[PDB]
């Protein structure tokens, strides 16, 4: 038969951290 | 410069108290001449040191039914909230709520503001998240996810995202909104990076709440993900991987994988160490118990991918515990798993997989390692080479270790299942009659014997299996009835498990 | 109204008035 397979449960929201953005933001508004 | 600010500064009460006048054509001049002092950096400053004026500027935004009159103080304020000072004005004059209306705008240019203007206030303003939340802003800034514009998209995923971070009530508000479909759509959709890299930072943060995983994964995610696995952005990349990662336990009932599973494959070969890793892991879970995508794997190369990753990888847990995981589930239940064993082998997999049992390897990956040596034991070519490589005495010396342990959880893993995964995979090496001597020349069969007492039903199948391995030479099967084996056996044959009871019949015809 | 229209037209000539001052 075999061994049992099995699942890993991956739960990582990572983190939090823009500049890219305020290129976007103000070319939204002119 | 220091004349402007005089200049302003006197005539901002008056300004103020025709702002907030009953004549709605009077508050449409005064809000038109405020937006044009905010423009100037001297009589800004000015602005935003009244209290009393930035009320107004509120005050009116909230009430006013004129829509240059709109367009105006909410340009001001927008102006405003490039200062710290006067994202604190903007704070402390109730302007958060005023702004969560204006999100609800059919003028496009106050959407826009208010918009941009609240970004500005959750990167850089304490309180500024929980005051959106309490106002109902993220309701809104999901109906505005069915908008065009890529431009305010990406302003709006990223406030999603910065709301969503490490709290519970923003994710079940978003996903009872329709946020996943939505946000799955866009990656389903546009091709503008800065849209496609925040609106993947808000799947990342949604796919470690219970109930938005599986709702992100019915939405067709896990394959829109898979879209941009290999675009030139690394960040973007990153994002759909660690992602992917997060939903891959709960997508093993998922179809149209071959695009996503073929490109994980070749991304083991990356020179990344977070793209190889997530690739490892997403690799395993969807190869559990999943027998169409175990064909599609082994068929692009997967087992070769999965061996070089091992290799690479050194005494990195965090790549070769998923890895090897990967590598146990190709190698058994579908039509192609004789392939796959020969594969490990013929890849240069054997010697570096039976290293990964001694030190200092942890328990979840001695687990798996084991489990995934017991697979490749079903294969008689593997038989000779594990031998040589010293698989025999380590599963043996961690047999007596987790044994002794149950007498007398340990890093994650019961010690039961590695009794019953060495003794399982001896149970199969010792198929070869070389195999046999060294089992037996390791002073075995008393342990053995006393497994048959092993209450757990799976470990008294799987050692009198051994046993009924053994038994086939002869001398091996005097010392098995030396052992006292014979009366555990026989109360073994009435066991509503129906393999404990015919090996243990198999074992009590060969001692004759 | 009357009283109104008095009020509208002092309060958009103190507009004008600033508006020379701060441009």
């Amino acid at each position: 038969l075999g061994a049992n397979d099995e699942l890993i449960s991956f739960k990582d929201e990572g983190e939090q951290e823009e500049r890219d953005l305020a290129d976007v933001k103000s070319s939204l508004v002119n | 410069e220091q004349d402007d600010a005089e200049l302003a500064t006197r005539a901002i009460p008056e300004l103020t108290k025709l702002l907030n006048d009953e004549d709605q054509v009077v508050v449409n001049k005064a809000a038109v001449m405020v937006h044009q002092l905010s423009k100037k950096e001297a009589s800004r400053h000015a602005i935003m040191r009244s209290p009393q004026m930035v009320s107004a500027i509120v005050r009116t935004m909230q009430n006013t039914n004129d829509v240059e009159t709109a367009r105006c103080t909410a340009g001001t304020l927008h102006n405003l909230s490039h200062h710290r000072e006067g994202l604190l004005a903007i704070f402390k004059s109730g302007g958060i709520p005023a702004l969560v209306k204006m999100l609800g705008s059919p003028v496009d240019s106050v959407l826009f503001y208010a918009i941009t203007t609240l970004h500005n206030l959750l990167l850089h303003q304490e309180g500024a998240k929980m005051a959106v939340r309490l106002a109902g802003g993220l309701q809104k800034m999901v109906a505005l996810l069915n908008k065009t514009n890529v431009k305010f998209l990406a302003i709006t995923t990223d406030c999603l995202q910065i709301l969503a971070y490490g709290n519970q009530e923003s994710k079940l508000i978003i996903l009872a909104s329709g946020g996943p479909q939505a946000l799955v759509n866009i990656m389903r959709t546009y091709t503008y990076e800065k849209l496609l890299w925040t609106t993947s930072r808000v799947l990342k943060v949604l796919s470690v709440c219970s109930s938005n995983k599986p709702a992100i994964v019915e939405a067709g995610g896990m394959q829109a993900l898979g879209l941009h696995l290999t675009d030139p952005s690394q960040r973007l990349v990153q994002n759909c991987l660690w992602t992917l990662r997060n939903l891959s336990d709960a997508a093993t009932k998922q179809e149209g994988m071959e695009g996503l599973l073929g490109t994980l494959v070749q991304l083991l070969g990356s020179d990344d160490i977070n793209v190889v890793t997530c690739a490892a892991g997403i690799l395993s879970n969807l190869t559990c118990n999943n027998y169409k995508n175990k064909m599609m794997v082994c068929q692009v190369g997967g087992i070769e991918a999965l061996v070089r990753t091992v290799l690479r990888a050194g005494d990195r847990e965090d790549i070769t515990e998923p890895a090897i995981c990967a590598l146990r589930h190709l190698t058994s239940r579908h039509q192609e798993a004789e392939m796959a064993q020969n594969a490990v082998r013929l890849h240069y997999g054997l010697p570096v997989v039976v290293k990964l049992l001694h030190p200092p390897s942890h328990w979840p990956l001695i687990k798996a390692t084991v489990g995934l040596i017991r697979n490749l034991a079903l294969c008689p070519a593997n038989h000779a080479p594990l031998r040589e490589q010293g698989a025999i005495p380590r599963l043996v010396q961690l047999l007596v270790r987790a044994h002794q342990d149950t007498q007398r959880f340990v890093e994650g893993v019961r010690m039961e299942e590695i009794v019953e995964g060495c003794t399982g995979a001896l149970h199969i090496l010792a198929r070869d009659v070389h195999n046999r001597i060294v089992i037996r020349g390791l002073n075995t069969i008393p342990l053995f014997v006393q497994l048959l007492y092993s209450p757990i039903e799976n470990i008294q199948r799987v050692a009198a299996g051994v046993l009924c391995e053994l038994a086939q030479d002869k001398e091996a099967a005097e010392a098995i009835e030396a052992e006292g084996a014979t009366a555990p056996l026989t109360e073994l044959l009435h066991s509503r498990n129906e393999g404990v009871a015919t090996y243990a019949a198999a074992v009590l015809f060969r001692m004759s | 109204s009357q009283e109104q229209l008095e009020h509208r037209e002092r309060s958009l000539q103190t507009l004008r008035d600033i508006q020379r001052m701060l441009f």
